[PDB]
RNA sequence: UGUACAACGGGGUAUUGUAAGCAGUAGAGUAGCCUUGGUUACGAUCUGCUGAGAUUAAGCCUUUGUUGUCUGAUUUGU
RNA sequence: GCAGUCAAGCGUUCAUAGCGACAUUGCUUUUUGAUUCUUCGAUGUCGGCUCUUCCUAUCAUACCGAAGCAGAAUUCGGUAAGCGUUGGAUUGUUCACCCACUAAUAGGGAACGUGAGCUGGGUUUAGACCGUCGUGAGACAGGUUAGUUUUACCCUACUGAUGAAUGUUACCGCAAUAGUAAUUGAACUUAGUACGAGAGGAACAGUUCAUUCGGAUAAUUGGUUUUUGCGGCUGUCUGAUCAGGCAUUGCCGCGAAGCUACCAUCCGCUGGAUUAUGGCUGAACGCCUCUAAGUCAGAAUCCAUGCUAGAACGCGGUGAUUUC
RNA sequence: CUCUUAAGGUAGCCAAAUGCCUCGUCAUCUAAUUAGUGACGCGCAUGAAUGGAUUAACGAGAUUCCCACUGUCCCUAUCUA
RNA sequence: GUGAACAGCCUCUAGUUGAUAGAAUAAUGUAGAUAAGGGAAGUCGGCAAAAUAGAUCCGUAACUUCGGGAUAAGGAUUGGCUCUAAGGGUCGACGAUCAACUU
RNA sequence: UUCAUCUAGACAGCCGGACGGUGGCCAUGGAAGUCGGAAUCCGCUAAGGAGUGUGUAACAACUCACCGGCCGAAUGAACUA
C-alpha cells in the first residue's frame, strides 16, 4: 500500500481514511478527514489555516 | 380483501422471541460432528471482543476484478488468553437426549473460576470445592473411579474450561466457565486428555489456525425497549399520522379476532444470542510476540493495539484471534469461537490471506499516526516533550 | 460485472450530459437491472444504464426515452480498495441499448467502474478518475 | 486489606486551532513635540514566545504518585 | 367468473398438438342481482396508506410431461403457494389507461381485512354557484366549491419484562414443544458450439458479481451534537481589561464518544424422505406392462442438520450447605 | 320544400364552477396526463341587468405548469426539552 | 442600548422568583432541530417544512382603466479600523467662536 | 347379460407367406391398394382387402387384415351395476 497526502492539510492518509474528491477539471483531492474536507469545501486557504503543513512551511515553523 | 401490493414481511420469524438472552454468554447449541480418527482437540474457545480495525491485503480470487489487487477490509479482534481446563463432563445418550452422567473437576481451582460460583465473593468464606479437593487425598481413588465411569459411558465428552479474565483489561475479575466438546477418537483418550490437562492452559493456537472459517456465538449488544420501526424495520407512517407514526398501522384483520404472533410489536431489541458462521481467521497473534500488528510487508515493530488503546476495552496483551468482518456482541463481551460445523470449499474459504498492513491508528478519533514514533517524526518537536 | 456502488441517482434525478450529442441533461426515468421493492425508487450508480429523457437540449433529442450511461455520480461510494470517492456532479452520456454512445466525446472525468463496464464510453473518455 | 476499590493528580489518546501576558526597526494612517530624526499618543489587525492554550469519560486507555474506604440490614435447612 | 363431458368442424392430410360448433354436466361466492333472517335505546358508511396471515383457479422461480418441440422462442399440461409479484403520469377513485423496469409485474380472502391505526380527496348534514325541472317553497346516481374524524388507564389477544412454590443456594448442561429463511438475476466461459440450408442459436459443469430478504456490527465513510469540547460572530449587561451572564440550546465552523445508514461493512449451513415424472424387475392377461407384490432416481416440497426460545407444574450432573 | 310559435336563442360564449354520451375530437404540456391550457361545437340542458362577453388591479377563494427550495418521499437516523 | 421602530434581544427603577416535587432518560408521543446523494419520485393536493427576507446601488417584462403591475423578474454590496470630502448656527468678500448628525 | 371362437387345436407369443388379373376405373401437374369419388370382382387358392397402416413428388419398399409352422385348454366381444 501507498500512504497518500492530504490535498488541504498535508496529513498522511492511510488506506480507507478520509475521502477522495474528483473536481470538474478531473483534479484529484484527498482529504484525511471531514475537517479538512469541509475546510476545502468552504474554500479556506491552507496557507491561512494555522495547523496545516502548508501554513507551517510558509511560516517557517519547525525548520 | 388482498394486500393490494406485495411486499416481503418485515423481520425473520426464526429469530423469535426477540427477548433478552437468558445468559450474557451465548450457549453453543451444536458442536462439529465428531471425527474419531483425528487427535483430541477442543471444538471451540472463549474470548473477549476487544474491538475492530482495518487491514490491507492482496486479494487472491482468480476471475475477480480485484484479483491480485489490494483490498481494505474490516476485522474484529478477540482477546483470547489461554483457557484453563478445570474439569470434564461425560454425556450418555438416552431416548430423551444427551444426559450428563458425571463431572470430574481438577484438584485445584483458581480464584478466577471460584468467583463464578459466588454472588458475594468478598463476604463469603470461599468454601467452594474444599471438600471436593479432599477426593485427591492419597491416591485420588474417587477421581479415578469417576473417570473410569466416564470412559465406560459418556459417548460425548466435554471439558470444562474457564477464561483467565485477569489477563484481560476487564474489571470483572470473575472468570467465564464453559463446556467445550472434545473431538477426536476414543472417548477413553478424550478422558485421558482432559485429566492430563486438568489445571493446565490451552492456547487458542492449538484450537484454531490461520485462514480457518469459524463461527462466533455471542449475545448481541442490548438496546432496551424498541419501537417497531427500528426493531423490525417497518415503514414509517406519514407525517400526517395522528397518535404517532413510528408504529404499524394495522396490527391484524378483524378475524382471527386476536393479534397474531407474526405482527411486528414494540419490545426488547438486542441482547439476543446469535451464532454467525463463516468468519475467516486473519491472524492468531500472540501477546508475547511484539510486532503483533506487523506484517511481512510493514516490518514496523508494533502491537495490535491502536494508539490510546482499544476504545472502551484497553490493550491486547494475550493471544488474539483476528477474524474478517464483524461478529455479534459488543466490546468487552465474552464470545465463543467454534470450529465450522461443515467443510466449506468455495474459494472464499480455503483462500490463504496474507495481511500486508494492520491499522493501529487511534479509534478514539480521526487517528492520523500508526505509532507514537510516527507521530514524533511527522510533528517534530513539541513544547511539552519531543 | 461491477461491484455494488452506493446508489445516488434515483428516478427523477437530473444529471448533466457529458457527451457532445447536443443534450444538456438526462432525466432518470428508469434503471436497467434494478429490482423491485414496495415504495423503493429505482436508483442508479456510476456505470449503470438508465432510461432517460432530455429535459433541455436539442429539440430532436428532447421528448423521447433513450438509454444513458452514468459516468459521474457525485454520491460518495466505496471502492474495494477502501477509497470513499465522489465526483463534483452527476453526469451521464446518451447511448443505445447495446452501450454504444450517441456522441463522440466526453467532457470531464469518467468513473473507472463505468469505463470498465462500457468499452465505448472508455474509448470516448478522457481522464478516467 | 489487596497484581483491591475509589476520588484526585500524572501520562497517552483525541478535539479545536495558536490561550493569557509581555514585547516588537509589523501596521493603513492620524494628532502633537522639538534636538527635525526621532520621540509621545491613538490604531482593526500582524509577528514571536505558541501546533500554543483549553477540554479529554461523563460508557477512552494507562497508572510504583496523593488521599481515603473496606463486618451495615434481612432471610434461607433435606 | 371458472372447469368438464360429447365431437360436427378448424387445424394443408389429421376431431381431440392447440382449438372446437350444436348440446349438456358442474363448480365458485373476488360480479351483480333475488330475499329480508340478524342489527334502526347506533357493528363508524368509499378509496388509498400500513401490516400480517391465508387460498390457489400458478404470472415468475424449482423439477417435469406434450407439441403442428430442429435450435432459439413459444404454447398446452402435471406436482407445486417454498419464494417473490414493482417504480410512475391522469383520476378521490375500486376499475381503467399509458410510460418504464423486471424473473414476473397472477388472481383472490380475512365483517367487500384493516378510521379509539392514519388520512379525509369522494359519497353523504347544514354555506354557496350553475344547468335542467318546478308558479313556488324546492328537486336532481347532473356538475362545482368550502365544510370539528372523540375516549383505552379495564379484560383478553399480542409484544416484550418480573415472579411465589420444589430443602436452600450456586454453577454447568439436556432438549419436549413452538418458530425457522433465504431469494432471484446478470456477465464471463462452455460457445458462435450443439441444432439448423441459412438466418439465427442453447443447456450442464466452473467462475465473478448483482437483486430482494434477513441477522448482526461501527474498523472506515457519511449523518447526528448539550462533549454546550474548541474557536469565531452579533446585541446587551458586568466601569475598562481578563473572564463571563442573557438572547427559552443566541448563531456559525469544526467536533471526540455514543447511536446509526444498501449512505457503511460483515455473515446467511448440508443430509435424508418424497410429489409430478422418468425407470428396474414383474405378474395379472404364456405377450405387453414403472405396479398389482417388490424396487431405482427425483421438485424452490417435507422432515431433519443448523439457527431462536427453553416447559416459569420437564429432566440431568456438580459445588457449598449456617458451631453461636 | 313543408309543418309550425308569442317569438322560435340574436350579439356573444362553451365539454366552461353549465355537455349526459365523455376520460368528446384535435393541438400543446409529459417518458407516460380521466389533470391544465388553446382550439372545435346539431350546445342532454350556453346566452344577454333571471344580465352576455371581457377585463388592469386586488384575493388566507378554486386550479395547471415552471424555477428555487427542501426528510413529502427513496429511507430512515440522530439530538434537546 | 441595538435597531426605521411602542418589533425582536439585553439592561436600569419597580415587582416577582408563583405554577406538586425527587430520581432515572425505554418505547410511543408533544414541542424544537439537523441530515449524505436525489429533489415532489410522497400526497387528492408541495399539507408540513425549507428556501427568500433588512438596507444601498443597478436592473426590471407582458398587460393596463396609464393610476399600476413593481420589492416584478434578476444581480451586486454590507464587518472592523484609520482617514478624506460635502452638507450648519452665532458674532464681528474675510475672520472669530460654537455645534449635531447624514451621506 | 347376450352373442361368439375352441382338442376336427380357442386367444396370446416367435418365425414363413401375404400373389396374379392389376398402375382396376375416375377426379390430378403427378395418386400405381392406401390425400379423394364410385365399383366392393374373382383365378391360384390353407390365404390375400382393388386394401389395415408406415413410407414415395409418383414409384419402389416394409405392415396388417387372411392363411400357415411350433406350444397345448379354455378364450374373445359388447354390455349391465
Ligand atoms: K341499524
Ligand atoms: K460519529
Ligand atoms: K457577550
Ligand atoms: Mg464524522
Ligand atoms: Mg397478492
Ligand atoms: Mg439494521
Ligand atoms: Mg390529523
Ligand atoms: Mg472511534
Ligand atoms: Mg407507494
Ligand atoms: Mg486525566
Ligand atoms: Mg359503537
Ligand atoms: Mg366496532
Ligand atoms: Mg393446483
Ligand atoms: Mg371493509
Ligand atoms: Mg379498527
Ligand atoms: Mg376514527
Ligand atoms: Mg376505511
Ligand atoms: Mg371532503
Ligand atoms: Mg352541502
Ligand atoms: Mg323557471
Ligand atoms: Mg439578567
Ligand atoms: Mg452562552
Ligand atoms: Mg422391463
Ligand atoms: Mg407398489
Ligand atoms: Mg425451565
Ligand atoms: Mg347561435
Ligand atoms: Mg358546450
Ligand atoms: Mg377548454
Ligand atoms: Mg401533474
Ligand atoms: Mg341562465
Ligand atoms: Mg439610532
Ligand atoms: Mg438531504
Ligand atoms: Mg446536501
Ligand atoms: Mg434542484
Ligand atoms: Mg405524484
Ligand atoms: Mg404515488
Ligand atoms: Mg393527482
Ligand atoms: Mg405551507
Ligand atoms: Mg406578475
Ligand atoms: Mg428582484
Amino acid at each position: 500500500m501507498k500512504v497518500e497526502i492530504d490535498s488541504f492539510s498535508g496529513a498522511k492518509i492511510y488506506p480507507g481514511r478520509g475521502t477522495l474528491f474528483v473536481r470538474g477539471d478531473s483534479k484529484i483531492f484527498r482529504f484525511q478527514n471531514s475537517k479538512s474536507a469541509s475546510l476545502f469545501k468552504q474554500r479556506k486557504n491552507p496557507r491561512r489555516i494555522a495547523w496545516t503543513v502548508l501554513f507551517r512551511k510558509h511560516h517557517k515553523k519547525g525548520i | 380483501s388482498h394486500r393490494k401490493y406485495e411486499a416481503p414481511r418485515h423481520g425473520h420469524l426464526g429469530f423469535l422471541p426477540r427477548k433478552r438472552a437468558a445468559s450474557i454468554r451465548a450457549r453453543v447449541k451444536a458442536f462439529p460432528k465428531d471425527d474419531r480418527s483425528k487427535p483430541v482437540a477442543l471444538t471451540s474457545f472463549l474470548g473477549y471482543k476487544a474491538g475492530m480495525t482495518t487491514i490491507v491485503r492482496d486479494l487472491d480470487r482468480p476471475g475477480s476484478k480485484f484479483h491480485k489487487r489490494e483490498v481494505v477490509e474490516a476485522v474484529t479482534v478477540v482477546d483470547t488468553p489461554p483457557v484453563v481446563v478445570v474439569g470434564v463432563v461425560g454425556y450418555v445418550e438416552t431416548p430423551r437426549g444427551l444426559r450428563s452422567l458425571t463431572t470430574v473437576w481438577a484438584e485445584h481451582l483458581s480464584d478466577e473460576v471460584k468467583r463464578r460460583f459466588y454472588k458475594n465473593w468478598y463476604k463469603s468464606k470461599k468454601k467452594a470445592f474444599t471438600k471436593y479437593s479432599a477426593k485427591y487425598a492419597q491416591d485420588g481413588a474417587g477421581i479415578e473411579r469417576e473417570l473410569a465411569r466416564i470412559k465406560k459411558y459418556a459417548s460425548v465428552v466435554r471439558v470444562l474450561v474457564h477464561t483467565q479474565i485477569r489477563k484481560t483489561p476487564l474489571a470483572q475479575k470473575k472468570a467465564h466457565l464453559a463446556e467445550i466438546q472434545l473431538n477426536g477418537g476414543s472417548i477413553s483418550e478424550k478422558v485421558d486428555w482432559a485429566r492430563e490437562h486438568f489445571e493446565k492452559t490451552v492456547a487458542v493456537d492449538s484450537v484454531f489456525e490461520q485462514n480457518e472459517m469459524i463461527d462466533a456465538i455471542a449475545v448481541t449488544k442490548g438496546h432496551g425497549f424498541e419501537g417497531v420501526t427500528h426493531r423490525w424495520g417497518t415503514k414509517k407512517l406519514p407525517r400526517k399520522t395522528h397518535r404517532g407514526l413510528r408504529k404499524v398501522a394495522c396490527i391484524g384483520a378483524w378475524h382471527p379476532a386476536h393479534v397474531m404472533w407474526s405482527v411486528a410489536r414494540a419490545g426488547q431489541r438486542g441482547y439476543h444470542s446469535r451464532t454467525s458462521i463463516n468468519h475467516k481467521i486473519y491472524r492468531v497473534g500472540k501477546g508475547d510476540d511484539e510486532a503483533n500488528g506487523a506484517t511481512s510487508f510493514d516490518r514496523t515493530k508494533k502491537t495490535i493495539t491502536p494508539m490510546g488503546g482499544f476504545v472502551h476495552y484497553g490493550e491486547i496483551k494475550n493471544d488474539f484471534i483476528m477474524v474478517k468482518g464483524c461478529i455479534p456482541g459488543n466490546r468487552k463481551r465474552i464470545v465463543t469461537l467454534r470450529k465450522s460445523l461443515y467443510t466449506n470449499t468455495s474459494r472464499k474459504a480455503l483462500e490463504e490471506v496474507s495481511l500486508k498492513w494492520i491499522d493501529t491508528a487511534s479509534k478514539f478519533g480521526k487517528g492520523r499516526f500508526q505509532t507514537p514514533a510516527e507521530k514524533h517524526a511527522f510533528m517534530g518537536t513539541l513544547k511539552k516533550d519531543l | 460485472t461491477k461491484f455494488r456502488i452506493s446508489l445516488g441517482l434515483p428516478v427523477g434525478a437530473i444529471m448533466n450530459c457529458a457527451d457532445n450529442s447536443g443534450a444538456r441533461n438526462l432525466y432518470i426515468i428508469a434503471v436497467k437491472g434494478s429490482g423491485s421493492r414496495l415504495n423503493r425508487l429505482p436508483a442508479a450508480s456510476l456505470g449503470d444504464m438508465v432510461m432517460a429523457t432530455v429535459k433541455k437540449g436539442k429539440p430532436e433529442l428532447r421528448k423521447k426515452v433513450m438509454p444513458a450511461i452514468v459516468v459521474r455520480q457525485a454520491k460518495s461510494w466505496r471502492r474495494r480498495d477502501g477509497v470513499f470517492l465522489y465526483f463534483e456532479d452527476n453526469a451521464g452520456v446518451i447511448a443505445n441499448p447495446k452501450g454504444e454512445m450517441k456522441g463522440s466525446a466526453i467532457t470531464g472525468p469518467v468513473g473507472k467502474e463505468c469505463a470498465d463496464l462500457w468499452p465505448r464510453v472508455a474509448s470516448n473518455s478522457g481522464v478516467v478518475v
